[PDB]
């Protein structure tokens, strides 16, 4: 009936002064641009077909041809930056949040698709689709006593829209928009739909990937605990997201990084830092290491968590990029602890598996590396136990890799490592 | 970021 | 001490 027409004839229909057969092409359209191989995007805009697309999405006596060049236009913003920037310029964005009041849940859910495609593009055009006032009518879809009413496919595109006007940065959404999305968000993280709970994950996620003050704004209407419960779903889809955000968070104040721990996130590591998905783990370790970063009664934490010997682990095995966070969280473990935790460290192994990793081609990891060594030696003075801590390296080969680097290029590898061999091997 | 709505 |  309309499959697999070539754009010659769609035009030819489109151009004709019958709304049935502008119907009928504009269906063959939406059959094109929702092929698998090859939607002909180019073709169809080279041919002069959005203005009239969306000049269709107006037409409220004949709902099917608003919902056919709804799906045309969202598959052709669904295209790159110039193709989106193309169904932009027809002036499909107050057309498209015109239609998310329509009678037609269809109707609206594709309207809602290609606001989600087009504020996704960008941060410029994601402020546009705000400043269009797209939120108050996106959020009225949403305002009901349970979102198990509403239909699946439906609650997922809200989700995923929603998201998009929460991401990018350069600059950051406003500010009074994310306050405005933000209760309807902490509803949808409360929600069973696993997609649903990924991209509310998500849109948190972009939330926190900010200064102190967003990671604030996120924080007060208390989704961390629920974030911890889904930091340990088996949904591998919504643990990615949770981690992301949970890592933002413990990149804030200390007392942002204390509700974290407060919501029993430690508790989770153990799994996460063993992960056999080699972004958790890596992602994990991150966390890790902003949270050594942080107060002694919060190194405390990992302490009584069990996690440095998890930490351990992965500086002694790991994929490198998780090996280099490990020794950023040994470094700042390191440089906040007290004598009894730095001294705790070595009891665990951290010395055999940080010389190892003096052998890697990186030259801030063992920038990283040695800052710790220097650490765990100012410790070892404080108790005596200097000399009795020099023979350990000496004894897993250590010496020879540090004595190697007293020759090494940018030279402030070569200061730490002579300094080092200069007051600890006489 | 885009996703094409497919049949 | 926390980066990104």
């Amino acid at each position: 009936g309309t499959v697999n027409w070539s754009v010659e004839d769609i035009v030819k229909g489109i151009n004709s002064n019958n709304l049935e057969s502008q119907l009928q092409a504009t269906q063959a359209a939406r059959k094109l641009l929702s092929r698998e191989k090859q939607p002909p995007i180019d073709n169809i805009i080279r041919a002069g077909l959005i203005p009239k697309f969306v000049s269709f999405l107006g037409k409220t006596d004949c709902s099917p041809i608003q919902f056919e060049s709804a799906w045309a236009l969202t598959n052709i913003a669904s295209g790159t930056s110039e193709q989106t920037k193309a169904v932009v310029d027809g002036g499909a964005i107050p057309a498209f949040i015109s239609l998310l009041a329509s009678p037609h849940a269809h109707i609206s859910e594709q309207a809602v698709w290609a606001l989600g495609n087009i504020a996704g593009d960008g941060s410029a055009f994601r402020d546009l689709v705000i400043k269009h006032g797209a939120i108050d009518p996106l959020l009225a879809l949403l305002a009901v006593p349970d979102l198990s009413t509403l239909a699946c496919g439906y609650l997922r595109n809200l989700t995923w829209t929603l998201s998009n006007l929460c991401r990018n940065k350069n600059p950051a959404p406003p500010l009074d928009a994310v306050e405005q999305i933000l209760p309807t968000l902490v509803r949808l993280l409360h929600h069973n739909d696993p997609e649903v709970l990924a991209d509310s994950c998500w849109a948190i996620s972009y939330l926190t990937d900010g200064p102190n003050e967003r990671i604030e704004m996120v924080v007060k209407k208390g989704v961390v605990p629920q974030l911890v419960k889904l930091l340990g779903a088996t949904e591998l889809p919504i643990v990615t997201p949770a981690l992301r955000a949970i890592g933002n968070i413990v990149t804030g104040t200390d007392e942002q990084t204390q509700k974290v721990i407060d919501a029993g996130a430690l508790a989770v590591f153990p799994s996460l830092l063993t992960n056999p998905k080699t972004n958790i783990q890596k992602e994990a370790t991150w966390t890790m290491s902003n949270i050594t970063a942080g107060r002694q009664d919060q190194i405390q934490q990992v302490v009584n968590h069990g996690l440095v010997p998890f930490l351990v682990g992965v500086l002694s095995k790991a994929d490198f990029k998780t090996q280099k966070e490990a020794a950023w969280a040994i470094t700042n473990y390191t440089s906040g602890g007290t004598v009894e935790q730095i001294v705790y460290l070595v009891h665990c192994g951290i010395i055999e598996p940080l010389m190892n990793l003096l052998s890697a081609k990186d030259t801030k990891i063992i920038q990283v590396i040695l800052d710790a060594i220097s650490n765990i030696f100012q410790a070892a003075e404080k108790l005596g136990e200097t000399e009795k801590l020099s023979i350990m390296i000496e004894e897993c080969g250590g010496l020879d890799k540090i004595e190697a680097l007293q020759r090494h290029e940018n030279e402030s590898v070569y200061k730490a490592s002579l300094n080092l061999i200069e007051k600890y091997f006489s | 970021p885009r996703k094409v709505k497919a049949d």
